[PDB]
């Protein structure tokens, strides 16, 4: 059974570099290749180079030259993936797939068939409260609660302590090429109801172990 | 290719077969019957030491394509030349089984004296036509 | 393809230079086709290759149709002249058994 | 290093502490017709193009990028031919 | 940007045979073989089909691989609920001297079509206090789950600073997603307006906040 | 290129438009439209040191000069062999308005039952001619 299995997820700060191991199983080693392919968290696939189980020979994606090494060793049949410089630009799953063709000039003649399950490399958050903003409002009505810049997951939204359900939607988080999470949370609300009633949204962040309760009000000008 | 009967009669219409059996396929193979020598890399070449030599060798391989491609090119047109040039030979053919008994038009047709219907025409596209049947002289 | 199959974790250098246990038959063939321009050891002793030809040997031993390591030697090591010789071994290059 | 020695002549080697004198040797005759190309060689083809790898024989010739080929092959035509099955084009009266 | 261009989604009711075009060029689709590639969320790519028309064991025939010129195509015939995925196809590219991907499409198979809900919230007095602006964009109520967010400064395109999530299914088997466009206080006052809209099934649902209007 | 006419009437003359307006330039064209590559001094030769290459060279631009040369002479004979050759349509067209009023002498000339005058003859020119005036047998 053609087998590949890759080191353990990785963090790292901005700067540093990452080795990932490609273990091969199942197959002459030495007559294959390896590719590496990486994803963007929710994203496409790019490709990110090429190296022979027979000689080692390389071939890198063109914007990935100088920054990225690969090598291999036949005794333990394995390959590696080095990438220095990490910016958070290289937040992604690495997959390594058995690539059919392991010498001559790499031309995409051949292809890579199996692919290994993906080994995460994440690039240097530290915990952090969010901070809630309101989203005021403007015969339905809109009003909402930004919660932003947190880390790590999850927060929790309530409304008026729980009394408030009716129209609440709380949308997952967005992570920011900076490492850290915004979500927002919107109940939508009677027209009539404002200027009468009053609305909180109430923001829990276990991990920082924040807690806040905004009061979300019309605008005057 | 064939033959079409004219008169109040109405029109009649026949093929003749040898002409499409004549009618290109054999043309065809004797194009694709024309071989030639492999270009490969030579042996003691050695891409580090001997670039020059190496040179040269893609010369004499680009020089060889450019002009066997020319050659070929050649034989194609002149083929065609033929192909097109050749087709006036079933006019001939019918002028053979009449007589004087019609005139040559230059259309590539006749007129002939008596009148022709469907039965007739395909006695003439089997090339079984001879007319004292309708009596008018015999070549 | 390949100068020998078989002679498995061993490259056509490897073959070529006469690698401990990569060593095998290797087969003739009216065709060759030449895989690696700038060919590669696996292993044993540390080559400074680029110091001469030495790189094309496969590639050069690719052009004929009929190939073989020879047998016997062309020359005894330890008579030659200079002085009796002591023949000298390395790990890096296990045979066979091992050492 | 290596040194090739003709077919019958001998060769020579000077030498001063640590020397590698050969000892097994190499032995080719014939010839094989090389090309440049990448395993794994996959299937059967009637034709090896340096460029284009496997390939079959469908139509005598061929256009494209043209380099080393060996075998039962195409021929390299600058331009694509066509042979003529027809006729003149007729305008209709 | 993706240099081979597909579809973000392609659609069917179950039983029903549905298309994926792949667009490239000559340097890539129209000189060399198409590969497809199927991904479920959370797993490996999986090799579908191979070197254009081919399938690997495993694949059935209701899976099927087509190329003209410089544009490739995936049909996916007799429809059915495990064929929920996304699809890429990849070439290589003799111009950028390695291999490229299709962006993927998203294939979805049991529930009407339903055009996106989209609210733009602009920066909270609060926050422009502190020195920061965010637009926020929320997208609900939309089915299949995919979407193309744009943002536009008054009438031209803006793309720094733009964080749009994956779409997620949500209370009712519909989806939802977010965008958000960071931006100083001083680049929010220079603009007239700004606009978040929301691409769904070839047809944008628009809207637009001005800095000056309460 | 045109016709001409006999009799008691004196003698006519006129020519035809589209048999001058057909007659080589095209063909010209094509022969002018030849591409081939360049020939020039390969760059790692060096005179010193490696004259054997160079001689090599120098045998391979000789050769391609000669063999090029042969193909084109060739293109200019075939063309030629046309040219001439094809110097006799206009008697066919000339066939086509008469009816069979007039017979083929082979000389490239017919014998027309009436008179032809220079008005007349222009009107054959333009290919305007049918005989219904002169009344005789129309094709
Ligand atoms: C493989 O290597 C071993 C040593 O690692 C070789 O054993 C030596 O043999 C020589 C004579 O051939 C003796 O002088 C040494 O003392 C041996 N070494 C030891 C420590 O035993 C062995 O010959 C090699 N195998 C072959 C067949 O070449
Ligand atoms: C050239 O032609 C032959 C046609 O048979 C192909 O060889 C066959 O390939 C198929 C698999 O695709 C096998 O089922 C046959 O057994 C093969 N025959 C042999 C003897 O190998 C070959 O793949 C073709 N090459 C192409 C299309 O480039
Ligand atoms: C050239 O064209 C002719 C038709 O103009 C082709 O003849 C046809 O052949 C097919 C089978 O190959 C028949 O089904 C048709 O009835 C044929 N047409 C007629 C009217 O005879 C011919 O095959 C072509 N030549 C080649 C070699 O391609």
């Amino acid at each position: 059974q053609v087998q590949l299995v890759q080191s353990g997820a990785e963090v790292k700060k901005p700067g540093a570099s990452v080795r990932v191991s490609c273990r091969a199983s199942g197959y002459i080693f030495t007559e294959s290749g390896i590719t590496w392919v990486r994803q963007a968290p929710g994203q496409g696939l790019e490709w990110m180079g090429w190296i022979s189980g027979y000689s080692g020979d390389t071939k890198y994606a063109q914007k990935l030259q100088g920054r990225v090494t690969m090598t291999k060793d036949t005794s333990t049949t394995t390959a590696y993936m080095e990438l220095r410089s990490l910016r958070y630009d290289d937040t992604a799953v690495y997959y390594c797939a058995r690539d059919v063709q392991y010498s001559g000039s790499y031309l995409g003649a051949y292809y890579f068939d199996y692919w290994s399950p993906g080994t995460l490399v994440t690039v240097s958050a530290s915990t952090k409260g969010p901070s809630v903003f309101p989203l005021a409002p403007s015969g339905t009505a809109a009003l909402g609660c930004l919660v932003k810049d947190y880390f790590p997951e999850p927060v929790t939204v309530s409304w008026n302590s729980g009394a408030l359900t009716s129209g609440v939607h709380t949308f997952p988080a967005v992570l920011q090429s900076s490492g850290l999470y915004s979500l927002s949370s919107v109940v939508t609300v009677p027209s009539s109801s404002l200027g009468t009633q009053t609305y909180i949204c109430n923001v829990n962040h276990k991990p920082s172990n924040t807690k806040v309760d905004k009061r979300v009000e019309p605008k005057s000008c | 290719h064939g033959y079409t009967s004219h008169g109040a009669h109405g029109v009649a219409v026949a093929a003749d077969l040898k002409s499409t059996q004549e009618a290109i396929t054999k043309n065809l193979n004797s194009l694709s019957e024309l071989e030639v020598k492999n270009l490969q890399r030579l042996s003691g070449a050695m891409d580090e030491l001997h670039n020059e030599i190496l040179e040269l060798d893609e010369k004499v391989d680009d020089l060889r394509a450019d002009t066997i491609s020319s050659q070929i090119e050649l034989a194609v047109l002149l083929s065609n030349e033929g192909i097109i040039n050749s087709e006036l030979a079933l006019e001939r053919k019918l002028k053979k089984m009449l007589g004087p008994s019609a005139v040559e038009i230059g259309n590539g047709c006749f007129e002939t004296k008596h009148k022709c219907n469907q039965t007739c025409l395909d006695r003439i596209a089997a090339g079984t036509f001879d007319a004292g049947e309708f009596s008018l002289p015999t070549f | 393809g390949k100068l020998c199959p078989k002679c498995l974790n061993c490259t056509d250098l490897d073959v070529a230079l006469g690698r401990p246990k990569c060593t095998g038959k290797i087969p003739s063939a009216r065709v060759s086709i030449l895989h690696e321009v700038r060919p590669v050891t696996s292993g044993c002793f540390p080559i400074m290759h680029d110091r001469t030809k030495i790189r094309q040997l496969p590639n050069l031993l690719r052009g004929y149709e009929h190939i073989r390591l020879s047998t016997h030697n062309v020359i005894n090591a330890e008579n030659a002249p200079g002085g009796p010789y002591k023949i000298g071994t390395s790990g890096s290059c296990p045979n066979i058994t091992n050492g | 290093d290596y040194m090739v020695q003709k077919s019958g002549k001998t060769g020579t080697i000077t030498y001063q502490r640590g020397i590698l004198l050969p000892q097994k040797v190499w032995c080719a005759s014939g010839r094989s017709k090389v090309i440049k190309g990448s395993l794994p060689l996959i299937g059967e083809a009637d034709c090896l193009h340096e460029k284009y790898g496997g390939l079959n024989k469908s139509k005598p010739y061929y256009t494209g990028e043209h380099a080393k080929a060996i075998g039962n092959c195409p021929i390299w035509v600058k331009t694509p031919l066509k042979l003529a099955n027809g006729t003149k084009y007729r305008p209709p009266a | 940007q993706s240099v081979l261009t597909q579809p973000p989604s392609a659609s069917g009711t179950p039983g029903q045979r549905v298309t994926i075009s792949c667009s490239g060029s000559s340097s890539n689709i129209g000189t060399n073989y198409v590969y497809w590639y199927q991904q479920f969320p959370g797993t490996a790519p999986k090799l579908l089909i191979y070197r254009s028309y081919q399938r690997p064991s495993g694949v059935p025939d209701r899976f099927s691989g087509s190329k003209s010129g410089s544009s490739a195509s995936l049909a996916i015939s007799g429809l059915q609920s495990e064929d929920e995925a996304d699809y890429y196809c990849a070439t290589w590219d003799d111009s950028l001297n390695g291999w490229v991907f299709g962006g993927g499409t998203k294939l979805t198979v049991r529930q009407p079509k339903a055009a996106p809900s989209v609210t733009l919230f602009p920066p909270s007095s609060e926050e422009l206090q502190a020195n920061k602006a965010t637009l926020v964009c929320l997208i609900s109520d939309f089915y299949p789950g995919a979407v193309t967010v744009a943002w536009k400064a008054d009438s031209s395109p803006v793309k720094a600073g733009v964080e749009t999530t994956t779409p997620s299914k949500q209370s009712n088997n519909k989806y939802a997603a977010s965008s958000y466009l960071s931006l100083t206080p001083e680049q929010w006052k220079s603009h007239r307006s700004y606009s978040c809209q929301v691409t769904h099934e070839g047809s944008t649902v628009e809207k637009t906040v001005a800095p000056t209007e309460c």
